[PDB]
RNA sequence: CUUCUGGACCCAAGCGCCCGGCGGGCGCGACCCGCUCCGAGGACAGUGGCAGGUGGG
RNA sequence: CGGGUAAACGGCAAGGUAGCCAAAUGCCUCGUCAUCUAAUUAGUGACGCGCAUGAAUGGA
RNA sequence: UGGUAGUAGCAAAUAUUCAAACGAGAACUUUGAAGGCCGAAGUGGAGAAGGGUUCCAUGUGAACAGCAGUUGAACAUGGGUCAGUCGGUCCUAAGAGAUGGGCGAGCGCCGUUCGGAAGGGCGGCCGAUCGAAAGGGAGUCGGGUUCAGAUCCCCGAACCCGGAGCGGAGACGGGCGUCCAGUGCGGCGACGCGACCGAUCCCGGAGAAGCCGGCGGGAGCCCCGGGGAGAGUUCUCUUUUCUUUGUGAAGGGCAGGGCCGCCCUGGAAUGGGUUCGCCCCGAGAGAGGGGCCCGCGCCUUGGAAAGCGUCGCGGGCGGCGUCCGGUGAGCUCUCGCUGGCCCUUGAAAAUCCGGGGGAGAGGGUGUAAAUCUCGCGCCGGGCCGUACCCAUAUCCGCAGCAGGUCUCCAAGGUGAACAGCCUCUGGCAUGUUAGAACAAUGUAGGUAAGGGAAGUCGGCAAGUCAGAUCCGUAACUUCGGGAUAAGGAUUGGCUCUAAGGGCUGGCAGCUGACUUAGAACUGGUGCGGACCAGGGGAAUCCGACUGUUUAAUUAAAACAAAGCAUCGC
RNA sequence: UAUGCCUGGGCAGGGCGAAGCCAGAGGAAACUCUGGUGGAGGUCCGUAGCGGUCCUGACGUGCAAAUCGGUCGUCCGACC
């Protein structure tokens, strides 16, 4: 909704944030094991709820 | 609209409300009393007739009479 | 006929949602919000149902930024009572001092 | 709530510059402008609220005080009353006659309205609709539509 | 916005401390001089244009003049 | 001018209710629904706003009557009662 | 010490006494004394603990 | 133990009164009669010792 | 992981086609054209709850979008939500919930006044606090601007609240230098004038009060006659058809509306005034003359400089136009008047104002106290929300799910109609695919000779009837009804006739716009021509009725109901 | 979702037409009759809305773990 408080908006910014991609150079280090971000959320198949 | 107001396109079969739904009953007593209460209001200003003819004839034109 | 929508977020016709019609410079009817009807003060007797004459019918708030004049009247009990109890007060209050004294 | 009228009778504060305005359970015959008075040399009228032992007997009256100073708890509901039945300046205790028909031994310092409750004769209509019924109790209490025991379950 | 009646009280207007600059619009039957004070936009209506030339002289100097 | 033979003011109800109960209302919808004279101010515009309130749209007298009449005959009897009382206790 | 009315009603008038350099204070007015605020109950209602009856709630 | 109480449960201690019915209630039964149709286990109006109707477990 | 099986299926809501462009690639994208749909209770334009970046730009075509895709609500990279006056914030509504007190083994619970409860300026309060983005609640509108924001930015014109410079008011002078006044003033009155002292206390008002009927005013829209400016038509006709033809808040003035709720004069029966209806009057009509409130209307400051239309020229310069009218049971909105209904009487509080009272304050002859934005000037207005979807693809239902989910604005024609049908503004591409064919069997729609329920548990399904007008309407009845009972006739088009108004001048002139009735003519007897749209009657059973009920197999004779009666206190 | 409470919102067009009122008639009188007006109601047809009768229709590994179509109930009230 368009009225929103400011924890919630708040809430809605971290989660917003955090939707990004795995940058790239993150695949070329040592001990890399992770092929990509495997924590994203698309916001029509999973809801926040919170 | 201009054959409709010469009276063409308004017969028997064009006609599917009832007559008090095309024109009022209602409406047309209202029309009738303002009509007759000016009249007796502008003859008793006149002169042309006094306050009693007038009281009478407007009991009068309050009844179905004129 | 051009369909206006409204200006503000509350989407329902409630008592404090109310527009009217306006044609603004710009050839556009818009709806512009309009304010409650003010009612003129009503007579402290309880008695008569007319409301106070020479008073100004706005909300309560607006007569905070009126002048006094325009919410009184030059009487004793102007802008609380109606001139006609006033003149019957008057009156009642003579004839019951009266009539307290030739009980003596 | 109540099919009787109230009254909003005001008073003079004996002791400070204040109007008391109180609420009474409005006696029939009683009308706005009226002056009613209340105490125990207060004279027998219609409104005024004496005490059950300064009236005469056979005095109709309501809104009668169950206990010396309960501000009247006896026949208040609309058209009924109590008859002060007979006194006692030994024990200063008057027997009243209670609606219900029972008589009750009260204390003669028992206040009381002189007069019978307005709204009188209100259950002489019958009810013709139960949607009449429904905006009866639907300021009472949700209580009306009563389905019989028979019609229920074990 | 204020409509001013009397020259005479347009003077008195723009010759006030807030009063920041004076329009001067010339329309088709008459020529308007509206004064920009703090709060009201005060306007004088001239109807005829030999008066115009009257009172544009007469106002204050320093006052800013704009015509439109 | 004559509408309806018996029902009169309870021919709103149609066909409903019964025949004795709409007799019944009859004498209570008139007299509910009748304008009164003020005893207080002499014209015929006492009427009833709630159920033991009667107003007269004059005078702006509120009285406290009757359910469905202006009085009840249990108030008039003691009324009369009470004055009856009050004469024989002060002498 | 208030019954004729859809009024008004307080923040002492007055007297006595006293202090300041025109103001202020006190008393009477507004009696004194006193142990429960005023009434209705009352060692009964009631409370806790045992005992009997009743109890498809 | 005794009294009252059935618009209390109920029955008809009392022996079903007024009514009603082969009924949404009749086992025998597709009862009998009339009517309704060329033909009717249906329908209606009647008949009622009614297997097992019936009066605020409300009758009509 | 198989057979099933390249099978079921990709079938609800009429429909697409042509050309071109981009591109490796086009039934699906984009532009243009044509043909259609939604048809203003929209497939239109904006919100609330919910979603939370889905919004916008560019790029990708790998996975997803059940065909494809050059496309996307996908993916990737950047961007986007600007407020004193919109809402939150403030108030209490039902409520919820501390304190005292009580209870409880105990976490705690009960409880909302009930205890030395006033932290203010002589004090009454009686109950902290929480609880509404639909209640209460001061005050911003017009134009312009973005790829996405807008009453928030920009420009212009204001307003409100809070806080500490001018003018004006108070201030009117008399009597003999002196003495003495002066906290305004007008009207018979309603009441007026730009202010016009005053506290504790007191009183009152506004906030702040249902539903329904009828009427009138104002506006927007629609409609009609013109005049401009563009455009369509121009085979024939058409001075034609279509589009567009305006002025915010705030201030002032004036129409208009309301005072059966006010004022003065006066006095009423031969009673009068008056409405659609009512209603009103010796507690004072009618009449005349006033006063007040509302004036969202018009004019005007704003203000045309802007906006719009059109013609040009080079974020702009210009020309020209933006006009004159007339109607209404029209449609919405709003303001009034007035009545009806209730064994129904249809909120509180914050906040703001008026009055009563006159404790006090102010200066001693020109001022002082004081001044309700009186009129101006100066300063400040913090915090949070603000994008977009708001639903046959942005919410919920596992999904782009034929379900579900609260509203606001509402054009023309037909018609009684917000019915159905057609069109304009606006929107869309037929609802998760296409091509070909037209077998059976289906689903949906329709017709059928002759007979007319012989079908079947059963007229199930279907059909008949239907609108309006003029006629005619029984048994029975609680007298209300039954009833649109039943049974009949008429219905088009065109051409006339008659009847129903208003304004102006004292009958005359001018001007209507909505209908009814009658008649003639006319036709392949067709005419509520589509659409919309009761089959009826004679009885029995049950329930009085209206209402309610097993969401997802039972809408009933069940429940409820008024009435009746009993029982307790 | 069941129910009470609080605060809001919403409910075309027509039919029959109740009390009150006006007038004209009839009558020796009591009183009656007619026309109009008025717009009552858990009134009627009926849109939206809310319901969900019948087809025991469609569907029935469905659009849907209850939907769709026609038909149908009610639509100022115990309404939504
Ligand atoms: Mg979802
Ligand atoms: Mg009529
Ligand atoms: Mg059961
Ligand atoms: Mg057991
Ligand atoms: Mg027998
Ligand atoms: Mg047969
Ligand atoms: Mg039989
Ligand atoms: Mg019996
Ligand atoms: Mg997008
Ligand atoms: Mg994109
Ligand atoms: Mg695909
Ligand atoms: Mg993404
Ligand atoms: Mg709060
Ligand atoms: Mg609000
Ligand atoms: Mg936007
Ligand atoms: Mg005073
Ligand atoms: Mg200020
Ligand atoms: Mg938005
Ligand atoms: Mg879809
Ligand atoms: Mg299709
Ligand atoms: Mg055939
Ligand atoms: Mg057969
Ligand atoms: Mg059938
Ligand atoms: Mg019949
Ligand atoms: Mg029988
Ligand atoms: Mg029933
Ligand atoms: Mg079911
Ligand atoms: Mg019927
Ligand atoms: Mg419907
Ligand atoms: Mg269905
Ligand atoms: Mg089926
Ligand atoms: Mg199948
Ligand atoms: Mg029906
Ligand atoms: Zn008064
Ligand atoms: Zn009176």
């Amino acid at each position: 909704s368009s009225h929103k408080t400011f924890k919630i908006k708040r809430f809605l910014a971290k989660k917003q944030k955090q939707n990004r991609p795995i940058p790239q150079w993150i695949r070329m280090k040592t001990g890399n094991k992770i092929r990509y971000n495997s924590k994203r959320r698309h916001w029509r198949r999973t809801k926040l709820g919170l | 609209t201009l054959a409709r107001r010469k009276g063409r396109h308004m017969g028997i079969g064009k006609r599917k409300g009832t007559a008090n739904a095309r024109m009022p009953e209602k409406l047309s007593w209202m029309r009738r009393m303002r009509i007759l209460r000016r009249l007796l209001r502008r003859y008793r200003e006149s002169k042309k007739i006094d306050r009693h003819m007038y009281h009478s004839l407007y009991l009068k034109v309050k009844g179905n009479v004129f | 006929a051009p369909r206006l929508t409204y200006r503000r977020r509350l989407s329902y016709n409630t008592t404090s949602n109310k527009t009217r019609l306006s044609r603004t410079p710009g050839n556009r009817i818009v709806y512009l919000y309009t304010k409650k009807v003010g009612k003129a003060p009503k007579s402290a007797c309880g008695i008569c149902p007319g409301r106070l004459r020479g008073i100004r019918a706005v909300r309560p708030k607006v007569l905070m930024r009126l002048s006094k004049t325009k919410k009184h009247v030059s009487r004793a009990y102007g802008g609380s009572m109606c001139a006609k109890c006033v003149r019957d007060r008057i009156k009642r209050a003579f004839l019951i001092e009266e009539q307290k004294i030739v009980v003596k | 709530g109540r099919g009787a009228p109230l009254a909003k009778v005001a008073f003079r504060d004996p002791y400070r510059f204040k109007k008391r305005t109180e609420l009474f359970v409005a006696a029939e015959g009683i009308h706005t402008g009226q002056f009613v008075y209340c105490g125990k040399k207060a004279q027998l009228n219609i409104g005024n609220v004496l005490p059950v032992g300064t009236m005469p007997e056979g005095t109709i009256v309501c809104c009668v005080e169950e206990k010396p100073g309960d501000r009247g708890k006896l026949a208040r509901a609309s058209g009924n009353y109590a008859t002060v039945i007979s006194h006692n300046p030994e024990t200063k205790k008057t027997r009243v006659k209670l609606p219900s028909g029972s008589k009750k031994v009260i204390s003669s310092a028992n206040r009381a309205i002189v007069g019978v409750v307005a709204g009188g004769g209100r259950i002489d209509k019958p009810i013709l609709k139960a949607g009449r019924a429904y905006h009866k109790y639907k300021a009472k209490r949700n209580c009306w539509p009563r389905v019989r025991g028979v019609a229920m379950n074990p | 916005p204020r409509k001013i009646e009397e020259i005479k009280d347009f003077l008195l207007t723009a010759r006030r401390k807030d009063a920041k600059s004076v329009k001067i619009k010339k329309n088709k039957d008459n020529v308007k001089f509206k004064v920009r004070c703090s709060k009201y936009l005060y306007t004088l209506v001239i109807t005829d244009k030999e008066k115009a030339e009257k009172l544009k002289q007469s106002l204050p100097p320093g006052l800013s003049v704009k015509e439109l | 001018a004559k509408r309806t033979k018996k029902v009169g003011i309870v021919g709103k109800y149609g066909t409903r209710y019964g025949a004795s109960l709409r007799k019944m209302v009859k004498k209570i919808e008139i007299s509910q629904h009748a304008k009164y004279t003020c005893s207080f101010c002499g014209k015929t515009k006492m009427k009833r706003k709630a159920v033991g309130i009667w107003h007269c749209g004059s005078c702006m007298k509120i009285v406290a009557g009757g359910a469905w009449t202006y009085n009840t005959t249990s108030a008039v009897t003691v009324k009369s009662a009470i004055r009856r009382l009050k004469e024989l206790k002060d002498q």
